[PDB]
């Protein structure tokens, strides 16, 4: 299996290349990225338009960015469980959405 | 195909892009270098505006072209991923052709090379980095620090400093250097570098990153405790009284 | 030429000085004299600088000349020819009348990097005066004089406020004592706890401080 | 924008004048040529007591009986200089003999007008004229020590003496009077010493200047940093003693 | 003339930015929010769907 | 970009000049023209005018053959006119042979627009 | 007698300036020029007479304002006892039917009631300049005053007494009529000093400031980057900021050095 | 009944002289007893200067309409005229969607 | 603009109101001329009778006429 | 308005050519003066070098381009080079191809078309600089005028460089007269001489400075530079 | 009376004959034109550069004829007040047709010869109608010539169909860029008014003055005094000139640095 | 010469919009209407043939085309787009899922290609 760290990698110096070079429009995308190695255990990465790639153990992106991540500094905890994290994405997913509560 | 033009020069001599870029190094990361008899260090500043990061699964800011070469940057990390993909490909080509790792010379003109290049070809503008390029030559001890810019400009320093804050702490330096003495005494070299970067980071000593690299494959990242050590010590410093 | 954010130095910079010499302070709208008309951009500009001379001392503070400015890449240009009347009358005005101290002219723009470079003219704008970024300790500073004015609990701890902000330039420190001030008010207290000033400092921070992946490197 | 084609009214392009505009944003470089052996002297400067000026220098080898000394952007001379080489190696081997001073300066020149956007009679491999001027000097066995100014424009000219960078008005007037061919190698490297201190603006001193020589019996060969230092103070005593 | 229709807006700026780069920052902003969490046991993606 | 009064591109309005000041001058050559068809036949009546007694009538013609069986009647200037008679004329000939067939009308029709667009 | 008069003018006049040349190193070509021009024919006619000729009626200066551009222009009026007049070209443009065309007619009128006299007009660029709409409801407003400008001058003028200067920072966007002779007949280009001017115009300002005695100005002037003369007399007074700021009576040429580094960057754009 | 929303002409500028006035206001005279209350349907009449605290202070979300508010009004209006009272303002408000005041 | 019919008609009134050689050609000139409209045609009968005043006669001949048509037609599209 | 038209070369205007032309046009003159004369057995070119100082020394500038064709030029050195380049290959091909030692018409006919297909690019350029252009072959002596607009002209005699109108009229003078000297070398080049004279107004006439060519009816492209022209003064 | 001649002017020789063919053969010899029963021009028009030599010979034609000029220039009539410009053409014709041998000369006729092609016109509506009134009142008479009016333009942009019928403005004169053997004929003119010391070489200049205009050639003239001044003679001869001609006045320069 | 040009006719703007795709939403709207309902038991697509001239004929126009024999595609903007976008379309489906495979495409897939042409076109000047 590839490493997530190398195929990020990839998508960024791609994007980087546009704006250098053939007069091209970069891509207006940012991906949050979701892979797993058994030489890192989970690795979560985002890439966005500049061609700049960092590592977080969480992230947001889109509209509210700011606010969300606010949320997310208070809430995070060492300890983990996906059921857990199910139920803190939910809590976050409500209080950032630009429309009244959630469906 | 395409190959209009990007560089166009200026009535002043200097090139709009060459003086673009050197605008992307100071809003970029800070690093600084300093050089020992036995020892070449390359420290960096984190800045995390906010963190919910690890530090572990981030591409750290000193990255190896090989196992005693290392490159440290200031500016875009966009930009100097280039310059490190094809000086790990002339790494690898040297030690192919002649047998022996590279010179570091050699690798710190090939850096020069690709950025002066694209500031003389149209179709392509140069690269928004100055780097330090620091390393250790076959059977040798001696340190090498060398600086490129995005002019394609290299020269040697026996300490530097690049990126945001430049000023303050190439004064620093100025005034805690000896050249009748470059350390030869790890731990001051090491001193010196955390001093230098404890007066711009604003809080935390973790978010303070030594690399040293000493003689045939010794890249060492040196821990949180060793750091914190320097920093206690540096308190004492200034709030000496007699 | 001072150039920064206006109501952070820019306005206040030159506020000051006017307070230290006894002159008379001049607030010139820089739009104003965006008049959709010819002839009457220059004429207007013109009776600006008549009433300097004639009302000496005084500092000529222009209000965010940006409007009337855009410095395009010719002296003149088939699009718009109000805009770049009343630039050129401006150049004119600084080029061809000299003062020693009697008018000092105080010029503001946000960016002084869409001004002619000949609209700048070395030998009388000498001084170019940009913005730096608080420290910790510069947000302590224009924090505690702002606090003089109030009167707040004893609880309120000023080291605290001040680490957890970061980044953030005095014009979001003023809006915090405002903010963390209205919570008080609203309670009907002339005191301001602890508790105001947290949840204040956080949302200032938050809009100010929007992410979007362009630090970091 | 701007195209590379523009002229202006006189027919003489933009570019090129900029070009020269970049040479006098350079530091002096000073040449002279004598009856025996070329001197080429530069500005290291020194501006800082951290910069190494002693591990770097801008008198660079062209071949095993050429050298050359630069004003200008040092960048742009690599690629100068790399092409020179390349056509200089490949002579040694194609004819078993030394490249003429003058057949290099022309080879290299022919490169320096190669900036364009694409046209059906020549390749463009550079978007613009180098940023830098240069004194390329040399012996051959057929018209002995020579000198000769390679210009970014692509004119070439003959000397035996000249002066780049920004002082050079001054440095070449001087050299004019100086100038004999009955210096030995020596006097040359001490008169040019003597110039080379006023048009600076700081003291000289083996930390900042670099002296080099072309002799027909070892070739170019970069002098001792010792060796010059050591007529610097020789210079000196004799100049404070006629006062 | 070719380069009479470039704008040549792939360059640095005199701030050292790039034009369009920065105007993509702005598209991101304007679209769905996406969110990304790693746990040690999973990772948590969800991406607002907007319209 | 930022151009389009020197370069063709989508309007905002939607009606791009270009095409708009194409559809008004081809009447440079003072033509009108018709083509009816009959229920065995298809008849082509065109107006010709003469500018000058220095020039043949005969070699002043706005039918083109194309091969043996089509006709082109083209309504333009006559550079631009020619222009398009040449390469139809090729892409017919060489749509004959590969594909054993003459061109439709609405092929050839077709396949002009499209290098057009 | 009352023919030819001033009518009603708006104007700023200044019988014999207080100016004189503070630029002489860059600006040794456009004075080596205006004197001929200027100068010459009003201090002896005759010359002219007897050669058979008559002198420009038009001179246009060009290059970057106010960098001895305006010097030159204050100083020969002067020096001839001439009145001065400046008139900002931008004023003389209005949207107004013909309240442009009619203020130039009056302007040229009071040049001639009042002749020997140099109408300086500042800026040419707005009185004309580039367009491509060839009128449009406000560049016909500008096309009518530009072409009643030109009616004057291509008329009946003396070109003997009336000098008219005129005063742009680019030529290149301005009509053909605006630039041919038979309304501007010299066309005199603006030279940003070399080394040796810089220091003849330093040399001026260092009449005053108490600047180390054995200072070389030639040194200085080769670590400059380039500067045009309004720079250089600007880094001379914050030269002099730099004293005051220390608290300390005498400037070195450490002073000079650490002003143009400082300024260049600033100007940059 | 009120034409103009704001323009690129004279209504954006307008509204920058305004804040000016207060600036200077609690500048020499530190008095200050005039408001200005400034309204608007569109962010591309604002700036972040303009948004920035000491122009504009205070952005207060104006009433968007709900079935209940619909009712009140209707209500306070009725409550002048002849109307029945066998009417259902309940009704009445319900059958209204996409209405305002 | 006129007829290939009305150019010779609008021709016909113009040359009859001007003094002329016996033997004539309308029709001649008529064939050369497109894009012109009334005042074009008088123009032709009158530029054609410019060279007569110049040849020294009172006449057109179907010669000037052939001269005239030709060069207000260059003149223009 | 003027950098519309200087800013391409795929352009016209409306006098019926480009401004670039102009230029190019004028940039001959800033070259050195140089003379051309024939009688069509022999052609002649004599040339007045200027060095840049007394420092400098001169460099060449009459370029042999067979031992039996040559051009000196006037205007600009780079473009000189990248010309005579060209001239040089074509006079190699002749030889090899047809056993020809070409005709001046054949050579500017083909130089003409380069020129052209530089103009019909961006990023392409002329060369502004002019050539004379001799050599002897089997219809005798031949002296071109070659311009990089792409005009060719075959004068008797004729002049670039500035002040060409100098030694052209003492030319249209002296015409008659060497045509029928016809058959020396030693006439021609004492006529060369006093032709470049007439071109001067504010310049030296002096032995290092003038440089004679020659090719002709018993002689091979040979070169007197330097020392080797004061006998002729 | 203007003073010009046309021994003021020459090798504009072709178009001296156009416009003496155009308004004075009809004033002379108005019966000829009569009897032939063609309509005679009451309107040319001229276009080119004025100073090259159109101005001066329609002064020139004028002074000969021995008409009344008239100088009367478009910006003039361009009033910002309701219709002042249409009175003033309607008066000025009144006054032509009393004042007639005339010639009323208006410099410019691009100036009110914009008038907008969109509902733009609404605005500039005071520069249509009076260009619009001078040609209704033109072609509302023929054949005559009491009145001419003779258009001038600094450099052309306006031409109509509106413009056309022989009436109106029949004579479309085109004034070129000077020939070799004119420019020769313009200096010697020029050089005339020079005191000479006759070692001037006519032929010499002319071919070296390439793209010059008759102004512009005057300018040379004043230039080559200019210098002549600086060197202490009260005359001029050939170097003059040579030296002259490479100096900037025209747009003509000189370098050096291609040469070695 | 020519076959040098590169650079983008679409770019950013500052509202971070796109320029042609603004002006293409016009396009759209100035079209004549299409509608699709999805019945889960079929689909049906209709539009309005409609015609530029009296004499014309909107019997033997045709504003649905067949892309492959199970797959019909309508379109709303302007037909000379729609004709090279059908075209270009109908290649890469035969191509790619007829030679590479033999079972027909998938729909989503086939439309896949069609937006990755449009895009393309967008990216590249």
């Amino acid at each position: 299996d590839i490493p997530v760290e190398i195929l990020v990698r990839r998508l960024s110096d791609i994007k980087q290349g546009y704006t250098q070079h053939g007069g091209l429009r970069p891509f207006g995308v940012s991906f949050i990225y979701a892979g797993y190695d058994d030489r890192y255990g989970y690795q979560l990465y985002t890439s966005n338009p500049s061609g700049n790639y960092t590592g977080w153990k969480a992230i947001s992106v889109g509209a509210n960015t700011s606010a969300a991540q606010t949320l997310l500094q208070m809430d995070y905890k060492d300890d983990m469980k996906v059921d857990d994290a199910i139920e803190l994405a939910l809590k976050t997913l409500s209080k950032t959405t630009d429309s009244s509560a959630l469906t | 195909g395409y190959d209009r033009a990007l560089s166009i020069f200026s009535p002043d001599g200097h090139i709009f892009q060459v003086e673009y870029a050197l605008e992307a190094v100071k809003r970029g990361t800070c690093a600084v270098g300093v050089k020992g008899k036995n020892c070449v260090v390359l420290g960096c500043e984190r800045r995390s505006t906010l963190k919910l990061q690890d530090t572990r699964i981030t591409p750290s800011k000193v990255s190896k072209i090989d196992s005693h070469v290392v490159l440290s940057f200031s500016g875009l990390n966009a930009d100097s991923r280039i310059l490190i993909e094809k000086a790990r490909v002339e790494a690898q080509s040297h030690r192919l052709t002649l047998e022996d790792p590279v010179t570091v010379e050699y690798l710190t003109r090939y850096v020069a090379g690709v950025q002066q290049r694209y500031t003389q070809s149209g179709g392509v503008r140069p690269f928004g980095v100055s780097t330090l390029i620091a390393g250790f030559d076959p059977r040798d001890d001696e340190p090498k620090l060398y600086q490129t810019e995005p002019s394609g400009i290299y020269s040697s320093w026996s300490a530097q400093t690049i990126g945001r804050n430049s000023k303050t702490v190439r004064e620093f330096l100025e005034k805690n250097y000896d050249r009748k003495e470059p350390p030869a005494t790890v731990e001051e070299c090491v001193k010196l570098t955390v001093r230098s970067l404890l007066e711009v980071v604003q809080t935390g000593a973790k978010n303070i990153e030594i690399t040293v690299v000493k003689p045939d494959s010794d890249i060492v990242a040196l821990s949180s405790e060793e750091i914190n050590q320097y920093v206690t010590q540096i308190e004492q410093e200034k709030q000496e009284q007699q | 030429i001072l150039y920064g954010a206006p109501g952070t130095g820019k306005t206040l910079l030159a506020k000051a000085v006017a307070n230290q010499t006894s002159a008379t302070f001049l607030r010139i709208v820089g739009s104003e004299l965006i008049q959709k008309y010819l002839g009457d951009g220059p004429r207007l500009c013109r009776q600006i600088f008549k009433v300097a001379g004639e009302n000496a001392p005084s500092i000529v503070f222009i209000d965010e000349i940006d409007a009337i400015g855009t410095k395009r890449y010719d002296s003149n240009s088939g699009g718009e020819r109000e805009i770049q009347r009343t630039m050129l009358e401006l150049l004119n005005q600084l080029d061809g009348f000299d003062d020693r101290g009697d008018v000092k002219v105080i010029m503001a723009t946000n960016k002084i990097e869409t001004l002619d470079p000949a609209l700048i003219r070395p030998g009388r704008i000498d001084r170019k005066i940009l913005f730096e970024n608080p420290d910790l300790s510069t947000k302590k500073k224009i924090l505690g004089i702002h606090t003089s004015k109030m009167n707040l609990s004893e609880d309120v701890n000023l080291e605290t406020l001040v680490t957890t902000k970061d980044d953030l330039s005095g014009a979001d420190i003023q809006a915090m004592c405002t903010e963390a001030g209205l919570l008080a008010l609203r309670e009907r207290r002339m005191q301001v706890t602890a508790e105001d000033f947290k949840q204040a400092k956080e949302r200032v921070m938050k809009n100010k401080v929007e992410e979007n992946l362009e630090g970091l490197y | 924008d701007r195209g590379v084609s523009t002229f202006s009214p006189e027919g003489r392009l933009f570019q090129v004048e900029y070009s020269l505009e970049a040479i006098k944003l350079g530091s002096t470089a000073i040449g002279i040529a004598t009856k025996e052996g070329v001197v080429l002297g530069v500005e290291k400067r020194a501006t800082s007591p951290l910069l190494e000026s002693d591990s770097i220098e801008k008198i660079v080898e062209i071949d095993r009986h050429i050298g050359c000394a630069m004003s200008g952007l040092t960048a742009d001379a690599r690629s100068m200089i790399e092409h020179a080489r390349t056509a200089a190696v490949t002579h040694n081997l194609y004819y078993d003999e030394d490249i003429n001073v003058e057949s290099l300066t022309q080879s290299v020149c022919d490169l320096a007008l190669r900036f364009g956007e694409g046209a059906s009679g020549e390749e463009r491999l550079m978007s613009r004229p180098f940023g830098v001027a240069l004194l390329i000097a040399g012996h051959d066995a057929d018209d002995g020590y020579q000198l000769f100014h390679a210009e970014p424009s692509g004119t070439f000219y003959r000397y035996n003496a000249k002066a780049i960078g920004s002082g050079s008005e001054g440095a070449q007037a001087e050299l004019l009077n100086e100038w004999h061919s009955s210096l030995t190698l020596k006097e040359a490297e001490l008169l040019v010493l003597k110039i080379l201190k006023q048009v600076m603006e700081e003291k000289l001193d083996e930390n900042n200047a670099q002296l080099s020589c072309i002799t027909k019996q070892d070739g170019f060969k970069i002098y001792d940093n010792e060796k010059t230092a050591e007529l610097i103070k020789e210079l000196k005593e004799k100049e404070a003693a006629e006062s | 003339g070719s380069r009479r229709y470039d704008s040549r807006t792939t360059i640095f700026s005199p701030e050292g930015r790039l034009y369009q780069v920065e105007y993509a920052l702005e598209s991101i902003s304007h679209a769905g929010t996406a969110i990304g969490i790693m746990a040690s046991d999973g990772i948590v993606l969800a991406a607002e769907r907007k319209v | 970009a930022g151009y389009d009064r020197h370069i063709t591109i989508f309007s905002p309005e939607g009606r791009l000049y270009q095409v708009e000041y194409a559809f008004k001058a081809t009447n440079q050559t003072n033509i009108n023209s018709l083509a009816v068809r009959g229920k065995d036949c298809t008849v082509v009546i065109s107006q010709k005018k003469v500018p000058d007694k220095l020039l043949d009538p005969t070699t002043v013609s706005y039918i083109f053959c194309i091969s043996r069986t089509i006709g082109m009647v083209v309504n333009g200037p006559i550079p631009d006119a020619r222009n398009a008679a040449l390469r139809a004329k090729a892409e017919a000939a060489e749509f004959r042979y590969k594909y054993g067939y003459d061109m439709p009308c609405d092929v050839l029709a077709k396949r002009m627009a499209n290098l057009s667009q | 007698p009352p023919r030819i008069d001033p009518s009603v003018t708006m104007m700023t006049v200044e019988e014999k300036p207080d100016v004189t040349y503070s630029d002489v190193g860059g600006c040794k070509d456009q004075i080596e020029k205006l004197r001929e021009v200027v100068e010459l024919p009003l201090l002896s006619p005759e010359r002219f007479a007897t050669l058979g000729i008559d002198p420009p009626k038009g001179i246009l200066l060009y290059g970057p304002p106010g960098t001895g551009k305006t010097l030159c222009a204050r100083a020969v009026a002067n020096r001839t006892d001439a009145t001065f007049i400046r008139v900002i070209g931008s004023e003389l443009v209005q949207k107004y039917v013909g309240e442009g065309a009619r203020m130039v007619r009056e302007l040229f009128e009071m040049a001639r009631t009042k002749k020997a006299c140099i109408i300086f007009f500042d800026e040419i660029d707005a009185v004309g300049g580039a367009r491509f709409d060839d009128g449009a409801g406000g560049d016909n407003e500008v096309q009518r005053t530009m072409l009643e400008l030109i009616t004057q001058l291509d008329g009946f003028d003396p070109r003997g007494n009336i000098k008219v200067m005129f005063a742009t920072n680019r030529p290149n966007t301005l009509d053909p009529a605006l630039l041919r002779p038979g309304r501007i007949d010299r066309k005199v280009e603006f030279s940003l000093p070399d080394l040796e001017g810089r220091a003849n115009i330093f040399r001026i300002h260092s009449k005053s400031m108490s600047v180390e005695r054995g200072i070389r100005w030639e040194l200085i002037s080769r670590l400059c980057p380039n500067s045009t003369g309004a720079e250089l007399r600007s880094v001379c007074t914050e030269a002099g900021m730099f004293a005051i700021r220390a608290r300390r009576k005498v400037a070195t040429e450490k002073d000079f050095l650490k002003a143009v580094d400082k300024v260049i960057s600033g100007y940059k754009k | 009944s009120t034409r103009v929303e704001g323009s690129g002409g004279g209504d954006s500028e307008v509204q920058r002289t305004m804040l000016e006035l207060l600036n200077q206001l609690d500048g020499f005279e530190t008095s200050k007893n005039i408001k200005i209350i400034m309204a608007t349907n569109r962010l591309d009449i604002l700036d972040p200067a303009l948004l920035r605290p000491g122009r504009i202070d205070r952005k207060i979300e104006f009433p968007p309409p709900s079935v209940a508010a619909r009712a009140e009004i209707l209500r306070i209006h009725s409550r002048k005229m002849n109307l029945t009272r066998g009417i259902n303002l309940r009704k009445v408000a319900e059958k209204m969607n996409g209405c305002s005041g | 603009l006129p007829n290939e019919a009305g150019r010779l008609e609008i021709f016909k009134i113009h040359t009859a109101k001007v003094k002329k050689t016996g033997e004539f050609d309308f029709e001649a000139a008529v064939k050369m001329s497109d894009g012109f409209n009334g005042a074009d045609i008088r123009n032709c009968a009158t530029e054609a009778g410019f060279f007569a005043i110049r040849d020294d006669r009172d006449h057109i001949n179907p010669d000037d006429l052939m001269k005239a048509v030709r060069k207000v037609a260059e003149v223009k599209k | 308005f003027r950098n519309n038209y200087d800013g391409d070369t795929v352009t016209f205007s409306p006098t019926g050519r480009l401004f670039q032309v102009e230029y190019a046009l004028e940039a001959i003159k800033q070259g050195s003066v140089t003379v051309g004369l024939r009688s069509n057995t022999h052609a002649v070119l004599v040339a007045l070098k200027r060095n840049a100082d007394e420092l400098s020394s001169y460099q060449k500038k009459i370029i042999k381009c067979d031992e039996h064709m040559g051009l000196s030029l006037a205007g600009l050195a780079p473009d000189a080079r990248v010309l005579s380049n060209y001239l040089r290959q074509q006079c190699n091909y002749s030889s090899l191809v047809f056993n020809r030692k070409l005709a001046v018409e054949r050579a500017g006919h083909l130089l003409c078309d380069k020129a052209q297909k530089n103009t019909q690019s961006y990023g392409g350029r002329p060369y502004g600089v002019g050539l004379l252009i001799i050599g002897y072959d089997k219809s005798g002596a031949h002296l071109l005028e070659f311009q990089p607009s792409g005009n060719v002209t075959e004068l008797y005699g004729t002049a670039i460089g500035a002040r060409s109108q100098g030694a052209k009229t003492y030319l249209e003078r002296t015409l008659d007269t060497f045509i029928k000297i016809d058959g020396n070398p030693d006439e021609l080049i004492k006529a060369g001489v006093e032709a470049i004279s007439q071109s001067l107004r504010d310049e030296s006439l002096t032995v290092d400075n003038l440089s004679i060519a020659i090719v002709g009816k018993d002689t091979p492209f040979t070169i007197y530079d330097g020392e080797a022209v004061a006998k002729y003064i | 009376k203007p003073t010009e001649t046309y021994s003021d002017v020459g090798g504009l020789d072709k178009q001296i004959e156009e416009l003496v063919e155009a308004i004075v053969l009809p004033m002379k010899r108005a019966d000829k034109f009569k009897d032939m029963g063609i309509r005679a021009p009451k309107g040319a028009l001229m276009y080119g550069p004025p100073g090259t030599g159109k101005t001066l010979l329609a002064r020139a034609c004028a002074a000969q004829t021995n008409a009344t000029f008239l100088k009367l220039a478009a910006p003039q009539l361009v009033q910002m007040y309701i219709g002042e410009g249409a009175k003033l053409v309607r008066d000025a014709f009144a006054l032509a047709k009393e004042k007639a041998p005339t010639i009323i000369f208006i410099d410019e006729l691009d100036a009110i010869g914009t008038k907008r092609f969109d509902s733009e016109k609404s605005g500039d509506r005071e520069v249509q109608r009076t260009m619009l009134e001078l040609l209704n009142q033109l072609d509302g008479f023929s054949s005559d010539d009491r009145v001419k009016v003779l258009a001038a333009t600094n450099r052309v942009d306006v031409l109509d169909p509106a413009l056309l019928r022989s009436g109106r403005l029949d004579r479309k004169i085109e004034f070129p860029l000077p020939s070799e053997d004119s420019r020769a004929q313009i200096l010697q003119i020029h050089s005339r008014k020079m005191t000479t010391d006759d070692d001037i070489n006519w032929q010499e200049l002319a071919r070296s003055t390439d793209e010059f205009n008759g102004a512009q050639l005057k300018a040379v003239t004043v230039e080559a005094g200019m210098i002549a001044l600086r060197n202490g003679q009260s005359s001029v001869k050939h170097e003059d000139f040579v030296e002259g001609i490479s100096e900037v006045q025209a747009r003509k320069s000189k370098s050096v640095s291609f040469y070695a | 010469m020519t076959d040098r040009y590169s650079f983008s006719l679409t770019t950013f703007s500052p509202s971070g919009k796109l320029g042609q795709i603004d002006y293409a939403l016009t396009a759209v709207k100035q079209g004549v209407t299409s509608l699709g309902i999805k019945a889960t038991n079929g689909v049906v697509i209709a539009t309005e043939k409609k015609s530029s001239s009296p004499l014309a004929m909107s019997e033997t126009l045709s504003k649905v085309s067949l892309l492959t024999p199970d797959i019909g595609a309508v379109y709303s903007g302007m037909g000379p787009d729609y004709r090279v976008l059908v075209d270009k379309s109908r290649k890469v489906a035969h191509t790619s899922y007829k030679r590479i495979y033999g079972e027909y495409p998938p729909t989503k897939l086939l439309v896949s290609e069609v937006a990755k042409i449009m895009q393309e076109a967008t990216q590249s000047g």
